[PDB]
């Protein structure tokens, strides 16, 4: 045989040594990151991530610096698929919430439409 | 859904090795405070041992609970031999942390956790 | 030599520009020379008809022929900077 | 279907008749570099850069400019392509000033980026740059012209989706410069979303400069709170502090763009704002103290009221989860006077069937819709990026606008039709000439301004427009489907308030009025003490000491829009959510976490304790607050009408004047915007 | 491309792609995989019930006599349902070359401990223990290596932050150093570096 | 720097100092930015 | 001490949700011009079984799934809503 | 051009100075406060205009390569002078 069949969901918050109050209070969010409207490249916007949700950042006093008290503050976790990310999510017991892809949609462009006889769409300027 | 096993085929096995686990973690506490020469009792170590065992005993996985007795047996193995100092051993018991306040209301009080 | 306007006193919106009658008449006849919805043809002809007048351009005349041409001035400003005849000083 | 097989690299792709060769690239996965190529302007074709070999064709195309002819196979790699791209790179940097460190678009520039991969490592230009002279088009968008690479993004923006002309070319070849030729000010609603485009930073933002760098900022994704179109943002931080706010790509809201109070009020978010609980002292005034002392002495005084005793008016910028947090907490004391400050009318079906009072067609359906008809708005401010979207089916579906109210400018033409409201009873009876034009129309769309359900007569006045919508709908060739009433708001609180039940506007106060007045951002000053009886208990709930926080006799603290996860619905009814990007300064707390905690003072404990479990009594009470960008189909347009032939409100003589006519009333309309310093600059820039 | 661009060595790749087919064809059983980089990088990726065949195998054969255990390492790839990658690097000093065995495991399926093929791996799959929680079925004495005694969690699983959970100071009225949860007077500094431009077109994945 | 003089600046300091640690000279740091958030400073008139 | 507001949740497109939508296009007006002052929120949803909330005095919540109901049944669920009041 | 507050505490450059109910001036009790007194604002707003007879004036910030990167500054606007973006020399076109 060397195989047993095991029908229970998937859960190892036992086992990754995580404190309980960063399972159970965190919201994980799995997200295609939004494009930078700063720029035209979209290599960014082509996997899933799963990041938390923000806690507090206050002045050191010494210095002024941000000083935290979340480990997970800096945790960006990176996936292929959204199924792989709830399932990852899932699978450590951090409540999720899901954001869908969002494509740009397929525009209708036309060099010539910049120059027609009736149409508002004409350029007046180039 | 069919898996590799680790050392238990299913629950019965491994809650036989959770039960030798806690009868060895239960012999050897006294070991451990008399040795380290800890400022507790018996008693309270061995409430820390059952403390440990039913936090996880929302568990019906036997492969995680196959993993969960080795770390215990990886952890009763540091504390025999004496690798851990009296620090890792009194780490379990969270001593100069401040009590969390557990109700919503002292939450509210001291900042924005939920 | 310069491609940005500063207000002087004799180059600022306020400086007197207005075509004559018969350059009305002139100007009628223009835009008669393009379809009708695109008027905007006849900027560089009453533009120029404006330097014919003025003997150069303030930023009056500019305005003039985008006012009655209905075109925004900025395609005026364009035009005149684009071209080398139409003379922004005196 | 008619697709035609084109080929990138050999691989087979079926593209539609009149794809360019860059969207052909696009759809299997690659990307051709562009500077002038804009999915959201006109193909302008100047700057070369997406110079692509076709093979068997001894020329490179302008892969943004031409359309795919059958059977062509796209090298997007080959020798030449990328010859063309380093030469071209090569003279785009040739002229171009090193100011890369004291640049604010360094690393976030589309010049630097695509110089890295797709030019060459150096420099074969051993001659003198040119330097170009600067512009000041206003207190928004800082102008380096010297950075300018000259892709016309400006001037197409302005042109075509701001509708502005003042941006354009003066010059020819090298001495070719972009600006307005004349010291004129660009100020725009939509005037920042050039700082977001413009590829190179010759165009940056004069607020942020200078003050942070892209890698070190950390991006929250958000939801605007400035109006009810409920623009997605990003809030980017640095270290605990708001740094500025970008847009997010919603294809059905704000396609890309927001506005300038959305992209610049968050400076407004550090002034004026409130940190601890204050409560009045023995001398009358306003000073610090605990949580516990300002929940016990609103508690106390909760206690004590009963029925009309206590009442509520919610603000303009609060999140669903404190409105149903304070909707149960005054119905513990067995309250429903929980109000607005935007005046609904409830008459007929009133808030009851959610279709009388949203946006039914879409932010999108104006795409779909070829007559649009505007009562008593000025969406140009009230809903700029709804004013910018019916302007984009203006533009490219020829769109017939027609406008009832004031003759504003709209950055279009459209019909006005006169500023009467009686024009509403004579399209309604036939005998106007613009009724024929909504009879023979097919995708009509009926949209009403709550800025004219303002008015003492707006019973009437959404009576007469769903008379017009439903003698379109019901009689004329519309097939169902389609929506034609449709109510435009300006509050990112209102669609959310309405849809849990509240009583919109202050008639339920001044018909009685209470001993006790809850403020949840209330800084519209619609009920002030003069409206009270002698001793009222106003509390205040806000985040800024604006115009209810100087009356108020306890001040609680609240999170802003950037301070906490909250459910905001905008007019079209999708409801949406903020995150967490900073937390709230000092002791300020969540929202419907303090009216939560009063709750637990006031022994009439919530059953709720975190955010998933309001979210299910925000569920209890409509499930679409919890489905997220997600517009719910509201029917029973014929019900509600039914039920609004029932009074006869008498229509006013006062023409239609929407609140807002110039750009000089759109900079300030709430507590964040009135305490921004950015803001006040806009004002002052504008009036002068 | 003769200055500086790296040299292509054919002869490597050529041998090492035969190589390849003779251990695929040989040990159909467990090989899945067969790979040779650019770089003339040999990588056989197998399935995790051959640990003890393959890698014996090629401690054995005369055409292999990989005698030398380089190095044993885990990679978290969390988006694989198999999240943890077990590499082998094994070096033959007869044939003067490099192997990489590549196989698979999650948190919970043992992997079986190659400690009688290479006793060179005693510790390291240990480090595997230790960094990733692997778990090795009858390795000699599997514990902790390298993290403190009463570590919780697996350091170098890309879901466990860059500080921990908890950090360690000298408490003196215990008397004794102690473990609190950590608090960082400046929070470690997120750098978002990536561009949003593609570098490399060779390695372009297929779109949905 | 008796053959070859250091370059004059008029910002180098013309006193040098030796290591002030420990000593009420020494270097105490600090945040040398303003304050972040302003708060609402309520009015000191009453308000019935 | 009386009842409050009325909640009628729906779907526009489920077959269980039919009586319910059946109930507002026919008998829903006459409803609410028997009780003007008395908010019936009726609220649309995707794929929700249908339900009607009744809230009384003090914030009390009283709930009667509307699933699969004819319009007759929905109308004698509401009006044992309107005649109880507890 | 150092100044004071009414704390007694000097006014850095940037103009960072605690408020006197702050409590972390006690940081400098007993020890100084170290601020730099060469303000960089006030010894930049010495430095003469240059007068210069050319449209285009370039600026490396002296020294060559041990200055700043060579940038271009155009000195049409005779209302304002061109100011360096790295060094803040400032130029004026003499005609
Ligand atoms: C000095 C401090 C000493 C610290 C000692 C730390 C050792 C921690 C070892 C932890 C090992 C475990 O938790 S194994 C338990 C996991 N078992 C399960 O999940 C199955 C459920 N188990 C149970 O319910 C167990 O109570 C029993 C005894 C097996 C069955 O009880 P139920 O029947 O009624
Ligand atoms: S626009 Fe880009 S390339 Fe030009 S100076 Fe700024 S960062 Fe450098
Ligand atoms: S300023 Fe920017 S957006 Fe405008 S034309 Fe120049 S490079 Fe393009
Ligand atoms: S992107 Fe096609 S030429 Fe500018
Ligand atoms: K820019
Ligand atoms: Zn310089």
């Amino acid at each position: 045989t060397q195989l047993i069949t095991v029908d229970e969901k998937l859960d190892i918050t036992t086992l990754t040594g995580v404190p309980e109050e960063h399972i159970k209070t965190r919201k994980a969010r799995i997200f295609v990151p939004a494009r930078n409207n700063m720029q035209s490249g979209v290599n960014n916007t082509k996997k899933w991530k799963m990041e938390f949700d923000t806690r507090e950042r206050w002045e050191n006093p010494l210095m002024g610096w941000a000083s935290t008290a979340d480990p997970l503050s800096n945790l960006v976790l990176t996936f292929s698929t959204k199924e792989d990310a709830i399932a990852f999510a899932e699978k450590n017991g951090w409540s999720y919430d899901v954001e869908e892809r969002k494509v740009p949609k397929p525009k209708s462009k036309s060099y010539g439409a910049n120059f027609s006889w009736n149409k508002r769409t004409r350029v007046s300027t180039k | 859904t069919s898996v590799k096993p680790i050392f238990s085929r299913d629950m019965n096995e491994a809650k036989r090795r959770v039960r030798e686990l806690y009868r060895a973690w239960y012999r050897e506490v006294p070991n451990t405070v008399h040795l380290f020469q800890l400022d507790i009792s018996v008693k309270q170590g061995r409430d820390k041992v059952r403390e440990m065992f039913k936090k996880n005993a929302h568990v019906t996985d036997p492969r995680v609970v196959d993993l969960l007795v080795i770390k215990g047996k990886m952890e009763l193995e540091e504390t025999i031999n004496v690798w851990k100092q009296r620090t890792h051993v009194m780490r379990f018991f969270h001593e100069t942390e401040a009590p969390r306040p557990k109700d919503f209301l002292s939450k509210f009080y001291v900042g924005h956790d939920p | 030599a310069l491609f940005v306007h500063r207000d002087t006193p004799k180059n600022n919106p306020e400086t007197p520009f207005d075509f004559t009658p018969e350059n009305y008449k002139r100007i009628e006849a223009i835009v008669k020379n393009y379809p009708e919805g695109h008027k905007a043809a006849a900027v560089l002809p009453v533009l120029d008809l404006a330097q014919r007048q003025n003997g150069w351009l303030p930023i009056s005349a500019m305005n003039k022929v985008a006012e009655i041409l209905q075109v925004p001035p900025m395609r005026v400003y364009e035009v005149a900077t684009f071209y080398t005849m139409y003379n922004r000083k005196p | 279907s008619n697709l035609i097989e084109v080929f990138v690299d050999g691989q087979s792709v079926m593209v539609e008749p009149g794809t360019t060769v860059l969207q052909a690239c696009e759809k299997v996965g690659m990307q051709i570099p562009r500077f002038c190529y804009h999915e959201r302007l006109s193909v302008a074709g100047n700057c070369r850069m997406c110079l692509v070999e076709i093979e068997k064709a001894p020329k490179v195309v302008a892969a943004c400019a031409m359309p795919v002819m059958k059977g062509w196979n796209i090298l997007t790699n080959s020798e030449k392509t990328k010859k063309a791209r380093e030469g071209v790179m090569e003279f785009l940097l040739a002229n171009h000033p090193l100011d890369c460190p004291i640049c604010d678009q360094g690393g976030e520039c589309d010049l630097q980026d695509q110089s890295m991969m797709f030019g060459s490592d150096r420099s074969r230009f051993l001659e003198g740059k040119r330097a170009v002279e600067d512009k000041n088009i206003g207190p928004l968008v800082k102008t380096i012209m010297t950075r300018c690479i000259q892709c016309t993004r400006c001037i197409r923006f302005a042109s075509e989706i701001a509708g502005v002309d003042d941006l354009g070319t003066t010059g020819r070849g090298n001495d070719m410069q972009v600006g307005t030729y004349i010291e004129k000010m660009f100020m725009s609603e939509l005037s920042g979303n050039i700082i977001d485009i413009c590829p190179v930073g010759a165009l940056t933002s004069k607020p942020y400069a200078f003050t942070a760098r892209p890698w070190e900022t950390r991006k929250t994704e958000s939801i605007d709170v400035m109006d009810a179109v409920g623009s997605n943002i990003v809030v980017s931080t640095r270290t605990g502090e708001v740094m500025r706010i970008l847009p997010r790509m919603h294809e059905d809201i704000n396609e890309e763009w927001i506005s300038d109070k959305t992209r610049f009020a968050y400076d407004g978010l550090k002034r004026q704002r409130l940190t601890e609980p204050m409560v009045r002292n023995e001398k009358g005034l306003l000073t610090h103290t605990t949580w516990e002392d300002a929940l016990s002495r609103v508690a106390g005084m909760l206690q004590s009221c009963q029925g009309n005793d206590v009442a509520a008016i919610a603000g303009g910028l609060v999140d669903a989860e404190a409105l149903i947090a304070l909707k149960d907490l005054l119905n513990r004391v067995d309250s429903d006077t929980l109000c607005t400050e935007e005046v609904f009318p409830t008459a007929g079906a009133g808030t009851d069937l959610r279709s009388n009072y949203l946006l039914n067609t879409t932010i999108a359906g104006v795409e779909e819709a070829d007559v649009v008809l505007l009562v008593g708005t000025n969406p140009r401010f009230e809903a700029p990026l709804f004013n910018a979207r019916i302007r984009k089916s203006w533009l490219h579906n020829d769109l017939k606008v027609a406008l009832i109210g004031s003759p504003v400018d709209l950055t279009y033409r459209y019909d006005h039709l006169g500023d009467s409201p009686k024009i509403l009873q004579d399209i309604a009876s036939g005998s106007h000439p613009f009724s024929q034009v909504l009879q023979e129309a097919k995708k009509p769309m009926v949209v009403l301004g709550s800025s004219a359900l303002q008015r003492n007569d707006g019973a009437a006045i959404l009576a007469a427009v769903s008379n017009i919508a439903q003698k379109i709908r019901t009689s004329s060739g519309v097939t169902g489907d389609w929506k034609v009433m449709n109510i435009l708001h300006r509050i990112a609180s209102q669609v959310a308030a309405l849809d849990l039940g509240y009583k919109p506007g202050v008639e339920a106060i001044r018909k009685n009025p209470p001993k006790m007045l809850f403020l949840l951002g209330a800084d519209g000053g619609c009920v002030t003490r003069q409206d009270l009886p002698k001793d009222c208990f106003i509390v205040y709930q806000g985040h800024h000491g604006d115009v209810g926080a100087p009356i108020a006799d306890v001040i609680l603290p609240g999170a802003a829009y950037t301070e906490k996860s909250a459910t905001y619905v905008n007019t079209e009814g999708r409801a949406q959510q903020t995150k967490v990007a900073v937390m709230p300064p000092g002791l300020a707390r969540e929202d419907w976490k303090i009216i939560r905690a009063l709750s637990e003072i006031a022994g009439m404990t919530l059953p709720y304790d975190t955010l998933d479990q309001v979210r299910n009594r925000l569920e209890e009470v409509s499930p679409n607050l919890v489905r997220y960008d997600d517009v719910e189909g509201a029917n029973y347009f014929q019900q509600a009408s039914e039920l609004s032939k029932l009074v006869n409100q008498q229509l006013l003589a006062d023409p239609l004047v929407p609140p807002q006519l110039t750009i000089k009333d759109f900079y300030m309309t709430d507590s964040i915007s009135r305490a921004s310093q950015t803001m006040a600059k806009c004002v002052k820039a504008v009036t002068e | 491309t003769r200055p500086t661009v790296r040299p292509r060595n054919d002869v490597a790749h050529k041998q090492l792609s035969a190589f390849g087919e003779y251990v695929a064809e040989i040990l159909p059983k467990y090989v899945q995989q067969v790979q040779v980089s650019c770089f003339s990088e040999l990588e056989i990726c197998i399935h995790p019930d051959g640990v003890i065949p393959v890698l014996t195998f090629l401690r054995d054969h005369s055409n292999a006599q990989f005698k030398s255990l380089a190095d044993l390492t885990a990679v978290d790839i969390p988006t694989r349902q198999n999240r943890f990658e077990i590499v082998y690097n094994l070096l033959s000093l007869r044939f003067n070359s490099r192997i990489r065995v590549k196989t698979y495991t999650d948190e919970l399926t043992p992997v079986e401990s190659s400690v009688s093929v290479y006793k060179a791996a005693n510790w390291y799959e240990r480090e595997i223990w230790d960094m990733f929680g692997v778990f090795f079925a009858n390795h000699p004495d599997l514990r902790r290596i390298l993290t403190d005694y009463g570590f919780e969690g697996h350091p170098f699983r890309k879901d466990f932050p860059l500080s921990g959970y908890v950090e360690l100071r000298y408490d003196d009225e215990v008397k004794r150093v102690v473990a609190e949860p950590v608090e960082l007077a400046q929070e470690f500094r997120k750098f978002d570096l990536n561009s949003p431009w593609e570098a490399f077109p060779a390695y372009r994945q297929p779109p949905e | 720097p008796t053959v070859k003089p250091p370059t004059a600046r008029k910002f180098i300091w013309t006193n040098h100092k030796f290591n002030l640690s420990g000593t009420p000279q020494q270097y105490v740091p600090y945040s040398t930015t303003r304050k972040k958030i302003q708060e609402w400073v309520p009015p000191s008139t009453p308000y019935k | 001490l009386g009842l409050r507001e009325i909640r009628i949740h729906l779907c526009q497109r489920s077959p269980g949700s039919q009586g319910v939508r059946d109930f507002i296009e026919k008998r829903y007006v006459e409803l609410k011009k028997a009780n003007p002052d008395l908010p019936i929120l009726i609220r649309e949803c995707s794929d929700v079984q249908p339900k009607l909330w009744a809230r009384y005095a003090f914030g009390q919540e009283k709930n009667v799934s509307l699933n699969n109901f004819s319009a007759d049944q929905v109308t004698r669920a509401l009006e044992n809503v309107l005649s109880s009041k507890a | 051009g150092v100044r004071t507050s009414p704390t007694g505490e000097k006014v850095t450059h940037t103009g960072q100075v605690y408020d006197d109910e702050d409590y972390r001036r006690v940081r400098f009790v007993g020890r100084q406060k170290e601020v730099n007194e060469n303000f960089a604002i006030d010894l930049i707003a010495e430095q003469p205009v240059s007068q210069v007879g050319s449209r285009v004036i370039s600026c490396d910030g002296g020294g060559g390569a041990l200055g700043h990167p060579r940038v271009y500054i155009n000195l049409d606007k005779e209302t304002k002078t061109g100011t360096c973006g790295y060094c803040g020399l400032q130029f004026r076109q003499q005609h």
